[PDB]
RNA sequence: GGAACGAGGUAGAUGAAGAGGUCUGGAAAGGCCCGCCAUAGGAGGUAACAGCCCUGUAGUCAAAACUUCGUUCUCUCCUGAGUGGAUCCUGAGUACGGCGGAACAAAUUCCGUCGGAAUCCGGGAGGACCAUCUCCCAAGGCUAAAUACUCCCUAGUGACCGAUAGUGAACCAGUACCGUGAGGGAAAGGUGAAAAGCACCCCGGAAGGGGAGUGAAAGAGAUCCUGAAACCGUGUGCCUACAAGUAGUCAGAGCCCGUUAACGGGUGAUGGCGUGCCUUUUGUAGAAUGAACCGGCGAGUUACGAUCUCGUGCAAGGUUAAGCAGAAGAUGCGGAGCCGCAGCGAAAGCGAGUCUGAAUAGGGCGCAUGAGUACGUGGUCGUAGACCCGAAACCAGGUGA
RNA sequence: AACAGUGGUAGGAGAGCGUUCUAAGGGCUGUGAAGCCAGACCGGAAGGACUGGUGGAGCGCUUAGAAGUGAGAAUGCCGGU
RNA sequence: UGGUUCCGCAUGGA
């Protein structure tokens, strides 16, 4: 038989044109120049769920260091003593949430000076 | 397998084909098929000859299709044992299920198909049937092209796909005994 | 006849060229960047085995196919017959039987 | 050289059965519960999908006048032969030689080109050809059928296309246009069941509007079914006038919203990271090539041959062709063929034994150990335009001062 | 059930989803079918399904054989902007 | 170039 094929196109072009909803200026309508732009993002979307992984530890950090700093200690003296006295396993997200409770994280600092 | 018919040993049997079986009724929907669809060319089109390459190309609107389907015929053929092997086979799906319906000589005196929803009626036959008679009863024959599930045959030109469509056969026991001798 | 399934292993996908990037060969299609002589043909000794040993029923027989000028006889199996050509070997293995 | 009796062909005639009851609708041919016809349920219309609503079909019969076939008569015609080869006949510039061409050692074919014969005891051929032997009579002329093909004309079928397709052409198309001319060569289908196609009122010069009417629908009003995208707009939630960005992506307040209820939706001040896409190259960000955008169309499989895998039937036996019967069909009927069951030389012969060879010694090959075969799917490899697209030239027939 | 393993072009092998079509059956549609526009759902991908509007005549589903192919690139061709 | 029962168009030959 012969297929003319008008009913499969524009459905696949459809689910193109519906993720790109929201970019700049031509780039939500034009089919040519919407597939580059949704190939990228999911290409940078792979490639930025391993920065977040790795750039909220340099938040976790920079609050700890702070945090350590009340104290005179440095946060590469609290962590090498943090591991020696005390058997704790404690991440450096959760030594760091509870920085807002002074009495808390002060309670575990004083531990650090403790075998140090 | 002999009853007392209806009054109104080696062909269906057992160890069923299959692969067989299915390879038959391939070859009997090709042939079916008429075949007579031709398309254009590049060079059985009036077109032109200068550089306007040319007016009528592979990727011209104005030009024919590049391959296309032209005139031709599928037409294979099955050995002659695979060819009355199989035939026992879809008569022997009926002996299994008592699709088979023996009956004895036809009887029938004029074309009328009242007689024959009677009849129908008379078997309890509901959907589409066979009727197969060996002398070609042309009271028979005459009647009941009209009744649309139904359909005679002439006893030598059975095959191997009426039996699978129709599913139930009214079989006058005169034929029975020329079905043998054939195959 | 509502569900006729094909063999296993029977029937198989034609190979397509130029039909997807990720199915494999889309971009280049896979195809890179004497006169007179008689013959007796060969007449086993263990053909007749099965068995007024004459060529004309012989060939009714399946035995011999073609009829080719006569007919020889060749002694390679072990086992009134009225020809032509016999070789040696037949010959005595008729006479020894 | 005529005349009757049939079959046709070109015009038609006849033709069975429901307003079933009820539901929704603009409108029943649908549902739902019923009845009926059939040598007839093939199609086409009917306000929606009809067997019974029509036009028809199956059936049967029909043509004054033409023609087209035949059967029969009129009619017309006209010897077959027993034995004798006593004597004549049986196809003359030919059967043949030389010279040179052509096209199927070398006939042959066939022309010119000059020579050139006998003939029933005969004559001819059986590969340039010499002696036996079979088959047949040259140089007179006519001959149907079975085949090749269609501009056409009837009846019909499509695993054919459905308006960028199918013919170039569904439409006042070889037209409009282009060219002095030969020649080239398009574009363009759709109101509605019906024309019921807008009486009248209002603004305006009119077009075009707004009401009113028609209609099931005016969002159906003349390029009029459905009406996508690019492109152009008008409103409205959230951002934006100290900011250097392949424009996105994770983190992220604030603000506005309520979903196919879900670790919601839309915007996003600001921080981190981030040299488009395809083709090609040793190699890209390139200024190496290509695209203005959107939509449509647009490039590896068809019978014919080889070879292997798979599937299947039968299996040391497997298989039919053409063709004739049967819906252009399966299916029979066809045993003519092919392939296989076994081998070696540049030239001939037995058989599990060799070709070159005194050789009973080396070397050659092959079995022992044995399955093909008929189809089918796919894989490649072929021959033909043979991935698709794309030169300059060459020849034949023509048109132009 | 424990291990072992999973970058990848040329290229090789395997498993799948779709687009028209003629039938064996089975079944929705005028209480509204295709097509069109929306959506905050489902599947490992190609892709499916359900509500809502618009449309005024048809479509579709496990099951088998065929497919005039499923497009973003040709200094592609026709139309529209 | 020459060795050699190499074959030899119904039956004999080259």
């Amino acid at each position: 038989p012969r297929v003319k094929g008008g009913t499969v196109t524009r459905k696949r072009r459809k689910k193109v044109l519906k993720l790109a909803k929201g970019y700049f200026g031509s780039k939500h309508t034009l089919y040519k120049v919407a597939n580059q732009q949704v190939m990228k993002s999911g290409n940078y979307a792979f490639r930025d769920r391993r920065q977040k992984k790795r750039d909220f530890r340099k938040l976790w950090i920079t609050r700890i260091n702070a945090a350590a700093r009340m104290n005179g200690l440095s946060y590469s003296r609290l962590m090498h003593g943090l591991k020696l006295s005390g058997i704790e396993v404690n991440r450096k997200m959760l030594a760091d949430l509870a920085v807002n409770d002074l009495t808390a994280f002060n309670q575990l600092a004083d531990a650090a000076k403790a075998q140090l | 397998p002999k009853v007392a018919l209806y009054n109104q040993a080696s062909v269906f049997g057992i160890e069923p084909n299959e692969s067989v079986v299915f390879d038959a009724i391939l070859m009997q929907r090709a042939s079916l098929r008429q075949g007579t669809h031709k398309v254009k060319n590049r060079s059985e089109v009036r077109g032109g000859g200068r550089k306007p390459g040319s007016i009528r190309s592979p990727q011209w609107r104005g030009g024919g299709v590049v391959f296309g389907p032209t005139p031709r015929s599928y037409s294979y053929k099955l050995p002659k044992k695979v060819r009355r092997l199989a035939i026992k086979s879809v008569l022997s799906s009926k002996v299994i299920d008592n699709n088979i319906i023996v009956l004895e000589d036809l009887t029938l005196d004029t074309a009328k198909t009242k007689e024959m929803a009677a009849i129908l009626k008379g078997l309890s036959v509901e959907k589409k049937a066979l009727i197969v008679t060996a002398d070609a009863n042309e009271a028979v024959a005459l009647s009941a092209r009209n009744i649309p599930g139904v359909t005679v045959v002439e006893a030598n030109g059975i095959n191997v796909l009426d039996v699978v469509n129709h599913e139930k056969l009214l079989i006058t026991k005169a034929a029975v005994e020329k079905v043998e001798e054939v195959l | 006849l509502h569900e006729l399934k094909p063999s296993e292993g029977s029937r198989k996908t034609r190979n397509r060229v130029g039909r997807g990037i990720g199915s494999g060969n889309g971009k280049t299609a896979g195809k890179g960047h004497n006169i007179n002589r008689k013959e007796y043909a060969v007449v086993n000794l263990d053909k007749l085995n099965g068995f007024e040993v004459t060529p004309e029923l012989l060939l009714e027989t399946g035995v011999i196919s073609k009829l080719n000028a006569g007919v020889k006889i060749l002694g390679n199996g072990k086992l009134t017959v009225k020809a032509n050509k016999f070789s040696a070997s037949a010959k005595e293995a008729v006479e020894a039987a």
